[PDB]
Protein backbone atom coordinates (compact mmCIF):
# COMPACT_ATOMS: atom_id res chain seq x y z
CA UNK A 1 0.00 0.00 0.00
CA UNK A 2 1.30 3.54 0.97
CA UNK A 3 5.12 4.07 1.81
CA UNK A 4 5.99 5.78 5.23
CA UNK A 5 8.30 5.76 8.15
CA UNK A 6 7.84 2.06 8.60
CA UNK A 7 9.11 0.65 5.71
CA UNK A 8 11.75 3.22 4.30
CA UNK A 9 14.39 0.87 3.99
CA UNK A 10 12.49 -0.90 0.82
CA UNK A 11 13.53 1.95 -1.08
CA UNK A 12 17.27 0.53 -0.90
CA UNK A 13 16.55 -2.80 -1.60
CA UNK A 14 17.13 -4.55 -5.15
CA UNK A 15 13.58 -4.02 -6.21
CA UNK A 16 14.04 -1.25 -9.25
CA UNK A 17 11.39 1.49 -7.93
CA UNK A 18 11.06 5.39 -9.44
CA UNK A 19 9.89 7.67 -7.03
CA UNK A 20 7.46 10.88 -9.22
CA UNK A 21 7.09 14.21 -8.20
CA UNK A 22 4.69 16.63 -10.51
CA UNK A 23 4.71 19.58 -8.31
CA UNK A 24 6.87 21.27 -11.22
CA UNK A 25 5.14 20.09 -14.05
CA UNK A 26 2.16 22.80 -14.27
CA UNK A 27 3.80 26.06 -13.30
CA UNK A 28 2.59 29.60 -14.05
CA UNK A 29 3.68 33.54 -13.48
CA UNK A 30 -0.01 35.51 -12.39
CA UNK A 31 0.14 39.07 -13.49
CA UNK A 32 -2.01 41.53 -14.55
CA UNK A 33 -3.88 42.49 -17.42
CA UNK A 34 -4.38 45.80 -18.92
CA UNK A 35 -7.31 46.10 -17.74
CA UNK A 36 -6.61 45.20 -14.04
CA UNK A 37 -7.64 41.30 -14.47
CA UNK A 38 -5.47 38.66 -13.85
CA UNK A 39 -4.04 36.28 -16.05
CA UNK A 40 -1.43 33.30 -15.93
CA UNK A 41 1.87 32.69 -18.40
CA UNK A 42 3.15 29.47 -18.23
CA UNK A 43 6.96 28.72 -17.76
CA UNK A 44 8.48 25.60 -18.76
CA UNK A 45 8.07 22.52 -16.20
CA UNK A 46 9.51 18.99 -15.12
CA UNK A 47 8.35 15.68 -14.26
CA UNK A 48 10.96 14.89 -11.54
CA UNK A 49 11.59 10.94 -11.82
CA UNK A 50 13.90 9.54 -9.44
CA UNK A 51 15.68 6.02 -8.82
CA UNK A 52 16.27 6.17 -4.95
CA UNK A 53 18.47 3.37 -5.31
CA UNK A 54 21.09 4.42 -7.94
CA UNK A 55 20.70 8.22 -8.03
CA UNK A 56 19.13 8.08 -11.18
CA UNK A 57 17.24 10.96 -12.42
CA UNK A 58 14.66 10.96 -15.70
CA UNK A 59 14.10 14.79 -15.77
CA UNK A 60 11.13 14.90 -18.35
CA UNK A 61 11.26 18.67 -19.72
CA UNK A 62 7.64 19.93 -19.77
CA UNK A 63 7.57 22.41 -22.71
CA UNK A 64 4.65 25.55 -22.52
CA UNK A 65 4.03 24.20 -25.86
CA UNK A 66 2.24 21.11 -24.55
CA UNK A 67 -0.86 23.54 -22.71
CA UNK A 68 -1.37 25.04 -26.05
CA UNK A 69 -5.29 25.51 -26.32
CA UNK A 70 -5.73 23.23 -23.86
CA UNK A 71 -8.44 23.52 -20.84
CA UNK A 72 -8.47 22.57 -16.71
CA UNK A 73 -4.58 22.76 -17.12
CA UNK A 74 -4.12 21.57 -13.45
CA UNK A 75 -5.78 18.30 -14.09
CA UNK A 76 -4.16 18.02 -17.78
CA UNK A 77 -0.78 18.14 -16.03
CA UNK A 78 -1.33 14.90 -13.88
CA UNK A 79 -2.69 12.83 -16.72
CA UNK A 80 0.44 14.41 -18.60
CA UNK A 81 2.69 13.08 -16.08
CA UNK A 82 0.91 9.88 -16.10
CA UNK A 83 1.53 9.84 -19.94
CA UNK A 84 4.88 10.68 -19.63
CA UNK A 85 5.94 7.72 -16.75
CA UNK A 86 4.42 5.59 -18.39
CA UNK A 87 6.19 6.07 -22.21
CA UNK A 88 9.06 5.91 -20.22
CA UNK A 89 8.68 2.64 -18.54
CA UNK A 90 7.50 1.13 -22.07
CA UNK A 91 10.73 2.92 -23.43
CA UNK A 92 12.93 0.51 -21.09
CA UNK A 93 14.01 -3.07 -21.59
CA UNK A 94 12.18 -5.50 -19.16
CA UNK A 95 14.34 -6.24 -16.70
CA UNK A 96 14.92 -2.00 -16.74
CA UNK A 97 11.32 -1.44 -15.66
CA UNK A 98 10.50 -0.48 -12.12
CA UNK A 99 8.56 -2.90 -9.85
CA UNK A 100 6.97 -0.29 -8.13
CA UNK A 101 6.48 3.73 -8.70
CA UNK A 102 5.64 5.84 -5.97
CA UNK A 103 3.96 8.99 -6.11
CA UNK A 104 4.78 11.72 -4.46
CA UNK A 105 0.99 13.65 -4.34
CA UNK A 106 -1.89 10.73 -3.99
CA UNK A 107 -4.02 12.84 -7.31
CA UNK A 108 -1.21 11.38 -9.52
CA UNK A 109 -2.13 7.32 -8.39
CA UNK A 110 -5.67 7.37 -10.56
CA UNK A 111 -3.70 9.26 -13.94
CA UNK A 112 -0.90 6.90 -13.39
CA UNK A 113 -3.00 3.34 -12.89
CA UNK A 114 -4.81 4.20 -15.79
CA UNK A 115 -1.84 4.92 -17.82
CA UNK A 116 -0.15 1.61 -16.75
CA UNK A 117 -3.26 -0.88 -16.92
CA UNK A 118 -0.47 -2.61 -19.70
CA UNK A 119 1.89 -3.03 -16.70
CA UNK A 120 -0.42 -5.29 -14.00
CA UNK A 121 2.50 -6.11 -12.57
CA UNK A 122 4.28 -2.18 -11.57
CA UNK A 123 2.32 -1.89 -8.85
CA UNK A 124 1.33 1.97 -8.07
CA UNK A 125 1.66 3.32 -4.50
CA UNK A 126 1.54 6.53 -2.40
CA UNK A 127 3.30 7.74 0.16
CA UNK A 128 3.29 9.27 3.57
CA UNK A 129 6.13 10.84 3.41
CA UNK A 130 6.45 15.20 2.83
CA UNK A 131 8.98 14.15 0.42
CA UNK A 132 10.97 17.91 -0.56
CA UNK A 133 11.26 16.98 -4.19
CA UNK A 134 9.43 20.16 -5.20
CA UNK A 135 12.80 22.11 -4.06
CA UNK A 136 14.39 20.29 -7.35
CA UNK A 137 14.27 23.33 -9.29
CA UNK A 138 16.33 25.19 -6.87
CA UNK A 139 19.09 23.26 -8.34
CA UNK A 140 20.73 25.29 -10.66
CA UNK A 141 22.12 22.97 -13.52
CA UNK A 142 18.07 21.60 -13.28
CA UNK A 143 16.70 25.01 -13.30
CA UNK A 144 18.97 25.96 -16.44
CA UNK A 145 17.99 22.98 -18.84
CA UNK A 146 14.23 23.46 -17.86
CA UNK A 147 14.12 27.19 -18.36
CA UNK A 148 16.28 27.16 -21.95
CA UNK A 149 14.14 24.43 -23.47
CA UNK A 150 12.46 25.04 -26.69
CA UNK A 151 10.97 21.37 -26.81
CA UNK A 152 9.80 19.03 -24.85
CA UNK A 153 12.59 16.62 -23.95
CA UNK A 154 14.30 13.87 -21.47
CA UNK A 155 17.63 14.38 -19.92
CA UNK A 156 19.26 12.10 -17.77
CA UNK A 157 21.03 12.83 -14.23
CA UNK A 158 22.58 11.38 -11.29
CA UNK A 159 21.28 13.27 -8.26
CA UNK A 160 23.68 11.54 -5.95
CA UNK A 161 26.51 12.87 -8.47
CA UNK A 162 29.61 10.03 -7.46
CA UNK A 163 28.59 9.65 -4.00
CA UNK A 164 27.81 5.98 -4.16
CA UNK A 165 31.32 5.60 -4.31
CA UNK A 166 31.93 6.31 -0.35
CA UNK A 167 27.97 5.66 1.34
CA UNK A 168 25.34 4.26 0.93
CA UNK A 169 22.01 4.51 -1.53
CA UNK A 170 20.63 4.89 2.35
CA UNK A 171 22.84 7.41 3.47
CA UNK A 172 22.78 9.37 -0.14
CA UNK A 173 18.85 9.65 -0.04
CA UNK A 174 19.12 10.75 3.39
CA UNK A 175 21.94 13.81 2.37
CA UNK A 176 19.53 14.62 -0.90
CA UNK A 177 16.71 14.90 1.45
CA UNK A 178 18.49 17.10 4.01
CA UNK A 179 19.66 19.21 1.10
CA UNK A 180 16.23 19.53 -0.32
CA UNK A 181 14.52 20.04 2.55
CA UNK A 182 17.06 23.40 3.13
CA UNK A 183 16.90 24.22 -0.26
CA UNK A 184 12.47 24.47 0.13
CA UNK A 185 12.60 26.04 3.58
CA UNK A 186 15.06 29.00 2.54
CA UNK A 187 16.74 28.86 -0.45
CA UNK A 188 18.57 31.71 0.05
CA UNK A 189 20.26 30.42 2.94
CA UNK A 190 20.40 26.61 2.42
CA UNK A 191 22.22 27.80 -0.88
CA UNK A 192 24.69 30.60 0.68
CA UNK A 193 25.87 27.21 2.52
CA UNK A 194 26.30 25.66 -0.50
CA UNK A 195 28.74 27.73 -1.97
CA UNK A 196 30.37 29.68 0.18
CA UNK A 197 33.77 28.43 0.20
CA UNK A 198 34.68 29.44 -3.51
CA UNK A 199 37.92 26.18 -3.72
CA UNK A 200 34.83 23.58 -3.25
CA UNK A 201 33.88 23.26 -6.96
CA UNK A 202 30.89 21.58 -8.86
CA UNK A 203 32.18 19.60 -11.54
CA UNK A 204 30.88 20.23 -14.55
CA UNK A 205 29.63 17.03 -14.73
CA UNK A 206 27.55 16.86 -11.13
CA UNK A 207 24.82 18.86 -9.65
CA UNK A 208 26.36 19.38 -6.02
CA UNK A 209 29.71 20.79 -4.84
CA UNK A 210 32.96 18.30 -4.45
CA UNK A 211 33.09 18.12 -0.69
CA UNK A 212 35.16 15.88 1.21
CA UNK A 213 33.73 13.31 3.74
CA UNK A 214 34.26 16.11 6.52
CA UNK A 215 32.67 18.72 4.11
CA UNK A 216 30.08 16.96 3.98
CA UNK A 217 29.58 16.52 7.89
CA UNK A 218 30.03 20.66 8.12
CA UNK A 219 27.67 21.56 5.52
CA UNK A 220 25.03 18.53 6.72
CA UNK A 221 25.11 20.18 10.42
CA UNK A 222 24.64 23.67 8.50
CA UNK A 223 21.69 22.23 6.91
CA UNK A 224 19.98 21.03 9.80
CA UNK A 225 20.35 24.62 11.67
CA UNK A 226 19.11 25.86 9.08
CA UNK A 227 15.50 24.33 9.45
CA UNK A 228 15.79 24.03 12.92
CA UNK A 229 16.67 27.81 12.91
CA UNK A 230 13.42 28.80 10.08
CA UNK A 231 11.34 26.16 11.87
CA UNK A 232 11.77 28.90 15.00
CA UNK A 233 11.59 31.92 12.93
CA UNK A 234 8.17 30.47 11.56
CA UNK A 235 7.01 29.50 14.74
CA UNK A 236 8.58 31.87 16.98
CA UNK A 237 11.00 29.09 19.23
CA UNK B 1 -54.39 -14.03 -12.27
CA UNK B 2 -51.56 -16.81 -11.37
CA UNK B 3 -51.33 -18.67 -8.13
CA UNK B 4 -48.07 -20.29 -6.60
CA UNK B 5 -50.24 -23.17 -4.26
CA UNK B 6 -47.65 -24.27 -1.06
CA UNK B 7 -47.94 -27.95 0.02
CA UNK B 8 -47.71 -26.88 3.58
CA UNK B 9 -45.40 -23.98 5.98
CA UNK B 10 -44.02 -26.42 8.68
CA UNK B 11 -41.52 -23.59 9.65
CA UNK B 12 -42.40 -19.91 11.08
CA UNK B 13 -41.41 -17.92 7.99
CA UNK B 14 -41.94 -14.06 6.95
CA UNK B 15 -42.97 -14.69 3.16
CA UNK B 16 -41.94 -11.92 0.83
CA UNK B 17 -44.03 -11.27 -2.79
CA UNK B 18 -42.35 -8.55 -4.65
CA UNK B 19 -42.78 -6.06 -2.49
CA UNK B 20 -44.86 -7.27 -0.49
CA UNK B 21 -44.43 -9.37 2.75
CA UNK B 22 -46.43 -10.74 5.52
CA UNK B 23 -45.87 -13.54 8.45
CA UNK B 24 -46.78 -16.98 8.67
CA UNK B 25 -47.01 -19.41 12.11
CA UNK B 26 -45.40 -23.03 12.29
CA UNK B 27 -48.23 -25.25 10.88
CA UNK B 28 -50.28 -22.84 10.24
CA UNK B 29 -53.01 -23.26 7.38
CA UNK B 30 -51.45 -21.43 4.83
CA UNK B 31 -51.31 -23.17 0.97
CA UNK B 32 -50.03 -20.16 -0.97
CA UNK B 33 -50.73 -16.86 -3.06
CA UNK B 34 -53.31 -15.75 -5.32
CA UNK B 35 -54.27 -13.28 -7.65
CA UNK B 36 -50.53 -12.82 -8.54
CA UNK B 37 -50.93 -10.21 -11.56
CA UNK B 38 -49.57 -11.75 -14.88
CA UNK B 39 -47.32 -9.45 -17.34
CA UNK B 40 -44.22 -9.51 -15.21
CA UNK B 41 -41.92 -10.98 -13.64
CA UNK B 42 -42.00 -11.81 -9.88
CA UNK B 43 -40.09 -12.61 -6.95
CA UNK B 44 -41.38 -14.83 -4.09
CA UNK B 45 -38.83 -15.09 -0.76
CA UNK B 46 -38.24 -16.16 2.45
CA UNK B 47 -36.79 -14.92 6.01
CA UNK B 48 -37.59 -18.09 8.79
CA UNK B 49 -38.17 -16.40 12.19
CA UNK B 50 -35.71 -18.75 13.56
CA UNK B 51 -32.30 -17.65 11.47
CA UNK B 52 -32.77 -14.38 10.06
CA UNK B 53 -29.19 -15.09 8.54
CA UNK B 54 -30.09 -16.07 4.49
CA UNK B 55 -33.08 -14.04 2.79
CA UNK B 56 -33.13 -16.40 -0.08
CA UNK B 57 -36.46 -16.35 -2.88
CA UNK B 58 -37.16 -17.00 -6.39
CA UNK B 59 -37.57 -14.92 -9.76
CA UNK B 60 -40.20 -16.51 -11.62
CA UNK B 61 -43.04 -15.70 -14.31
CA UNK B 62 -46.27 -17.47 -14.01
CA UNK B 63 -46.58 -17.75 -18.21
CA UNK B 64 -43.44 -19.81 -18.07
CA UNK B 65 -45.06 -22.96 -15.70
CA UNK B 66 -46.60 -23.85 -13.18
CA UNK B 67 -44.72 -23.14 -10.03
CA UNK B 68 -45.41 -24.82 -6.14
CA UNK B 69 -43.62 -24.54 -3.32
CA UNK B 70 -43.07 -27.71 -0.70
CA UNK B 71 -40.89 -27.42 2.46
CA UNK B 72 -38.20 -29.78 1.90
CA UNK B 73 -36.90 -30.38 5.80
CA UNK B 74 -33.21 -32.51 4.49
CA UNK B 75 -32.15 -29.05 2.46
CA UNK B 76 -33.93 -26.80 5.29
CA UNK B 77 -35.93 -24.43 3.05
CA UNK B 78 -38.45 -23.66 0.87
CA UNK B 79 -38.48 -25.35 -2.47
CA UNK B 80 -39.84 -24.14 -5.32
CA UNK B 81 -40.81 -26.31 -7.89
CA UNK B 82 -42.81 -27.54 -11.27
CA UNK B 83 -45.83 -28.98 -11.51
CA UNK B 84 -45.48 -30.76 -15.80
CA UNK B 85 -49.34 -32.01 -14.64
CA UNK B 86 -51.63 -29.12 -15.27
CA UNK B 87 -54.79 -31.01 -13.94
CA UNK B 88 -53.29 -32.13 -11.27
CA UNK B 89 -52.44 -28.65 -10.28
CA UNK B 90 -55.05 -26.96 -10.95
CA UNK B 91 -57.17 -29.29 -8.87
CA UNK B 92 -54.76 -28.94 -6.57
CA UNK B 93 -54.88 -24.80 -6.66
CA UNK B 94 -58.88 -25.44 -7.01
CA UNK B 95 -59.20 -27.36 -3.81
CA UNK B 96 -56.86 -24.58 -1.76
CA UNK B 97 -58.89 -21.68 -3.55
CA UNK B 98 -61.96 -23.37 -2.02
CA UNK B 99 -60.91 -23.55 1.47
CA UNK B 100 -59.77 -20.21 1.24
CA UNK B 101 -55.70 -21.22 2.27
CA UNK B 102 -53.97 -18.38 0.47
CA UNK B 103 -53.26 -15.11 0.27
CA UNK B 104 -53.81 -12.73 -2.19
CA UNK B 105 -51.51 -10.35 -4.10
CA UNK B 106 -52.72 -7.26 -2.77
CA UNK B 107 -52.60 -5.14 -5.54
CA UNK B 108 -53.58 -1.45 -5.13
CA UNK B 109 -55.10 -0.39 -8.62
CA UNK B 110 -53.87 3.25 -8.72
CA UNK B 111 -50.64 1.30 -7.65
CA UNK B 112 -48.01 1.08 -10.57
CA UNK B 113 -44.94 0.55 -8.18
CA UNK B 114 -44.14 -3.35 -9.07
CA UNK B 115 -44.08 -2.68 -13.21
CA UNK B 116 -42.27 0.53 -12.26
CA UNK B 117 -39.12 -1.64 -10.70
CA UNK B 118 -39.78 -4.59 -12.96
CA UNK B 119 -40.32 -2.59 -16.69
CA UNK B 120 -37.24 -3.62 -18.44
CA UNK B 121 -36.41 -7.33 -16.64
CA UNK B 122 -37.53 -10.21 -18.05
CA UNK B 123 -37.74 -14.20 -17.22
CA UNK B 124 -35.13 -15.30 -20.17
CA UNK B 125 -32.28 -12.37 -19.00
CA UNK B 126 -32.49 -13.73 -15.59
CA UNK B 127 -31.77 -16.96 -16.27
CA UNK B 128 -28.81 -16.32 -18.31
CA UNK B 129 -27.16 -14.72 -15.20
CA UNK B 130 -28.59 -16.61 -12.47
CA UNK B 131 -27.64 -20.13 -13.94
CA UNK B 132 -29.29 -23.18 -13.56
CA UNK B 133 -30.78 -24.15 -16.82
CA UNK B 134 -33.40 -27.07 -15.64
CA UNK B 135 -35.20 -24.91 -13.65
CA UNK B 136 -37.64 -22.27 -15.24
CA UNK B 137 -37.33 -19.91 -11.95
CA UNK B 138 -34.41 -18.80 -10.61
CA UNK B 139 -32.87 -19.27 -6.69
CA UNK B 140 -31.37 -16.32 -5.06
CA UNK B 141 -29.68 -15.63 -1.61
CA UNK B 142 -27.56 -13.24 0.59
CA UNK B 143 -24.70 -14.37 0.34
CA UNK B 144 -24.09 -15.48 -3.50
CA UNK B 145 -21.29 -13.44 -4.88
CA UNK B 146 -20.91 -12.27 -8.55
CA UNK B 147 -18.66 -13.23 -10.81
CA UNK B 148 -16.69 -10.48 -10.48
CA UNK B 149 -16.13 -10.80 -6.76
CA UNK B 150 -14.89 -14.11 -7.28
CA UNK B 151 -12.14 -12.55 -9.56
CA UNK B 152 -11.34 -10.02 -6.51
CA UNK B 153 -15.75 -19.24 -4.90
CA UNK B 154 -18.17 -21.60 -6.22
CA UNK B 155 -19.12 -20.57 -10.03
CA UNK B 156 -22.13 -22.65 -10.47
CA UNK B 157 -23.68 -20.67 -7.76
CA UNK B 158 -22.75 -16.97 -8.61
CA UNK B 159 -24.76 -14.11 -10.33
CA UNK B 160 -22.97 -13.46 -13.54
CA UNK B 161 -23.42 -10.00 -13.71
CA UNK B 162 -22.33 -8.10 -16.26
CA UNK B 163 -18.12 -7.49 -15.38
CA UNK B 164 -17.92 -3.07 -15.02
CA UNK B 165 -14.89 -1.62 -14.16
CA UNK B 166 -13.77 1.63 -14.51
CA UNK B 167 -9.37 1.20 -14.20
CA UNK B 168 -9.98 -1.52 -17.02
CA UNK B 169 -8.62 -2.02 -20.37
CA UNK B 170 -12.32 -2.21 -21.78
CA UNK B 171 -13.02 0.77 -20.33
CA UNK B 172 -10.46 3.12 -21.63
CA UNK B 173 -8.95 3.09 -25.26
CA UNK B 174 -5.00 3.00 -25.84
CA UNK B 175 -4.54 6.98 -25.92
CA UNK B 176 -7.63 7.80 -24.85
CA UNK B 177 -6.84 7.32 -21.09
CA UNK B 178 -7.78 10.92 -19.92
CA UNK B 179 -10.60 11.31 -21.93
CA UNK B 180 -12.58 8.35 -21.94
CA UNK B 181 -11.59 7.99 -17.46
CA UNK B 182 -13.42 11.35 -17.01
CA UNK B 183 -15.95 10.92 -19.59
CA UNK B 184 -17.22 7.17 -19.85
CA UNK B 185 -19.46 8.04 -22.99
CA UNK B 186 -17.52 5.19 -25.21
CA UNK B 187 -17.23 2.55 -22.19
CA UNK B 188 -21.13 3.60 -21.90
CA UNK B 189 -22.74 3.47 -25.41
CA UNK B 190 -19.92 1.42 -27.43
CA UNK B 191 -18.95 -1.13 -25.17
CA UNK B 192 -21.91 -1.72 -23.08
CA UNK B 193 -24.96 -0.35 -25.24
CA UNK B 194 -24.00 -1.39 -28.40
CA UNK B 195 -21.75 -4.27 -27.76
CA UNK B 196 -23.30 -6.17 -25.35
CA UNK B 197 -26.77 -5.52 -24.10
CA UNK B 198 -27.48 -4.73 -27.45
CA UNK B 199 -30.02 -1.93 -26.21
CA UNK B 200 -30.69 0.34 -23.21
CA UNK B 201 -33.96 -2.06 -22.34
CA UNK B 202 -31.36 -4.84 -21.91
CA UNK B 203 -28.84 -1.96 -19.45
CA UNK B 204 -31.90 -1.32 -17.57
CA UNK B 205 -33.25 -4.27 -16.82
CA UNK B 206 -29.74 -5.87 -15.14
CA UNK B 207 -29.96 -2.40 -13.18
CA UNK B 208 -33.43 -3.12 -11.97
CA UNK B 209 -32.57 -6.49 -11.24
CA UNK B 210 -29.52 -5.75 -9.38
CA UNK B 211 -31.43 -3.04 -7.19
CA UNK B 212 -34.13 -5.15 -6.25
CA UNK B 213 -31.68 -8.51 -5.43
CA UNK B 214 -29.46 -6.38 -2.87
CA UNK B 215 -32.94 -4.89 -1.70
CA UNK B 216 -34.99 -8.20 -0.71
CA UNK B 217 -32.33 -10.45 -0.19
CA UNK B 218 -29.26 -7.59 0.99
CA UNK B 219 -27.36 -8.99 -1.17
CA UNK B 220 -24.02 -6.98 -1.37
CA UNK B 221 -22.42 -7.41 -4.87
CA UNK B 222 -26.02 -6.51 -6.40
CA UNK B 223 -25.53 -3.27 -4.15
CA UNK B 224 -22.01 -2.96 -5.98
CA UNK B 225 -23.61 -3.55 -9.53
CA UNK B 226 -26.44 -1.13 -9.02
CA UNK B 227 -24.55 1.32 -8.25
CA UNK B 228 -22.07 0.66 -10.67
CA UNK B 229 -24.32 1.12 -13.26
CA UNK B 230 -25.96 4.22 -12.38
CA UNK B 231 -22.41 5.69 -12.16
CA UNK B 232 -21.41 4.86 -15.64
CA UNK B 233 -24.29 6.70 -16.94
CA UNK B 234 -24.08 9.57 -14.56
CA UNK B 235 -20.06 9.61 -15.67
CA UNK B 236 -20.71 9.61 -19.12
CA UNK B 237 -21.14 13.80 -20.80
CA UNK B 238 -22.88 11.82 -24.22
CA UNK B 239 -26.52 9.71 -22.82
CA UNK B 240 -29.59 9.26 -25.51
CA UNK B 241 -31.82 11.29 -24.17
CA UNK B 242 -34.49 8.98 -23.68
CA UNK B 243 -32.54 6.78 -21.54
CA UNK B 244 -31.69 9.47 -19.30
CA UNK B 245 -35.39 10.69 -18.76
CA UNK B 246 -36.11 7.01 -18.14
CA UNK B 247 -33.22 6.29 -15.57
CA UNK B 248 -34.53 8.80 -13.67
CA UNK B 249 -38.22 7.32 -13.58
CA UNK B 250 -36.40 4.29 -12.78
CA UNK B 251 -34.17 5.42 -9.99
CA UNK B 252 -37.09 7.87 -8.63
CA UNK B 253 -39.19 4.24 -7.91
CA UNK B 254 -36.42 2.48 -6.26
CA UNK B 255 -35.72 5.01 -3.99
CA UNK B 256 -39.38 5.68 -3.48
CA UNK B 257 -39.67 1.88 -2.15
CA UNK B 258 -36.69 1.57 -0.68
CA UNK B 259 -37.18 0.90 3.49
CA UNK B 260 -36.08 3.92 5.05
CA UNK B 261 -34.12 1.86 7.59
CA UNK B 262 -32.26 0.14 5.09
CA UNK B 263 -31.21 3.42 3.50
CA UNK B 264 -27.46 3.26 5.75
CA UNK B 265 -26.68 0.30 3.77
CA UNK B 266 -27.77 0.47 0.74
CA UNK B 267 -27.06 3.99 -0.79
CA UNK B 268 -23.33 4.58 -1.22
CA UNK B 269 -23.08 8.38 -1.10
CA UNK B 270 -19.92 8.44 -3.05
CA UNK B 271 -21.80 7.23 -5.85
CA UNK B 272 -25.14 9.83 -5.41
CA UNK B 273 -23.42 12.65 -4.27
CA UNK B 274 -21.48 12.49 -7.59
CA UNK B 275 -23.79 11.46 -9.59
CA UNK B 276 -26.56 14.61 -8.44
CA UNK B 277 -23.95 17.00 -7.55
CA UNK B 278 -20.51 16.78 -9.56
CA UNK B 279 -21.36 14.71 -12.26
CA UNK B 280 -22.01 15.29 -15.71
CA UNK B 281 -26.16 14.38 -15.46
CA UNK B 282 -26.13 15.96 -12.24
CA UNK B 283 -28.92 18.29 -13.90
CA UNK B 284 -30.67 15.76 -15.63
CA UNK B 285 -32.62 13.64 -13.00
CA UNK B 286 -34.91 16.07 -11.62
CA UNK B 287 -37.02 13.37 -9.88
CA UNK B 288 -34.44 11.39 -8.36
CA UNK B 289 -32.84 14.65 -7.31
CA UNK B 290 -35.78 15.36 -5.25
CA UNK B 291 -37.13 12.24 -4.14
CA UNK B 292 -33.61 11.96 -2.71
CA UNK B 293 -33.19 15.10 -1.17
CA UNK B 294 -36.55 15.36 0.70
CA UNK B 295 -35.96 11.80 2.37
CA UNK B 296 -32.53 11.43 2.33
CA UNK B 297 -30.62 14.80 3.04
CA UNK B 298 -28.68 12.70 6.09
CA UNK B 299 -26.59 11.14 2.79
CA UNK B 300 -25.86 14.02 1.14
C1 LIG C 1 -46.14 -36.11 -8.66
O1 LIG C 1 -46.71 -35.09 -7.91
C2 LIG C 1 -45.98 -34.79 -6.78
C3 LIG C 1 -45.56 -33.31 -6.95
N1 LIG C 1 -46.58 -32.26 -6.98
C4 LIG C 1 -47.12 -31.70 -5.95
O2 LIG C 1 -46.83 -32.10 -4.97
C5 LIG C 1 -48.05 -30.60 -6.09
C6 LIG C 1 -48.43 -29.99 -7.39
N2 LIG C 1 -48.93 -28.79 -7.56
C7 LIG C 1 -49.13 -27.99 -6.56
C8 LIG C 1 -48.86 -28.36 -5.32
BR1 LIG C 1 -48.88 -27.26 -3.72
C9 LIG C 1 -48.33 -29.74 -5.00
C1 LIG D 1 -26.28 -10.36 -21.52
O1 LIG D 1 -26.09 -10.88 -20.24
C2 LIG D 1 -27.22 -11.55 -19.78
C3 LIG D 1 -28.20 -10.47 -19.19
N1 LIG D 1 -28.48 -9.44 -20.21
C4 LIG D 1 -29.43 -8.45 -20.19
O2 LIG D 1 -29.53 -7.73 -21.15
C5 LIG D 1 -30.32 -8.30 -19.05
C6 LIG D 1 -31.55 -7.70 -19.27
N2 LIG D 1 -32.49 -7.64 -18.32
C7 LIG D 1 -32.22 -8.17 -17.13
C8 LIG D 1 -31.03 -8.76 -16.83
BR1 LIG D 1 -30.80 -9.57 -15.10
C9 LIG D 1 -30.04 -8.82 -17.77
C1 LIG E 1 -21.60 -2.89 7.49
O1 LIG E 1 -21.81 -3.34 6.18
C2 LIG E 1 -20.67 -3.76 5.50
C3 LIG E 1 -21.16 -4.15 4.10
N1 LIG E 1 -21.76 -2.94 3.58
C4 LIG E 1 -22.92 -2.79 2.89
O2 LIG E 1 -23.23 -1.67 2.63
C5 LIG E 1 -23.77 -3.97 2.49
C6 LIG E 1 -23.49 -5.26 2.90
N2 LIG E 1 -24.20 -6.32 2.55
C7 LIG E 1 -25.21 -6.10 1.77
C8 LIG E 1 -25.58 -4.85 1.30
BR1 LIG E 1 -27.10 -4.79 0.15
C9 LIG E 1 -24.88 -3.76 1.65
Amino acid sequence: GAMNSSNYAELFNNDIKLFVDDTNVYRVTVHKTFEGNVATKAINGCIFTLNPKTGHLFLKIIHTSVWAGQKRLSQLAKWKTAEEVSALVRSLPKEEQPKQIIVTRKAMLDPLEVHMLDFPNIAIRPTELRLPFSAAMSIDKLSDVVMKATEPQMVLFNIYDDWLDRISSYTAFSRLTLLLRALKTNEESAKMILLSDPTITIKSYHLWPSFTDEQWITIESQMRDLILTEYGRKYNV
Amino acid sequence: MNTVPFTSAPIEVTIGIDQYSFNVKENQPFHGIKDIPIGHVHVIHFQHADNSSMRYGYWFDCRMGNFYIQYDPKDGLYKMMEERDGAKFENIVHNFKERQMMVSYPKIDEDDTWYNLTEFVQMDKIRKIVRKDENQFSYVDSSMTTVQENELSDPAHSLNYTVINFKSREAIRPGHEMEDFLDKSYYLNTVMLQGIFKNSSNYFGELQFAFLNAMFFGNYGSSLQWHAMIELICSSATVPKHMLDKLDEILYYQIKTLPEQYSDILLNERVWNICLYSSFQKNSLHNTEKIMENKYPELL
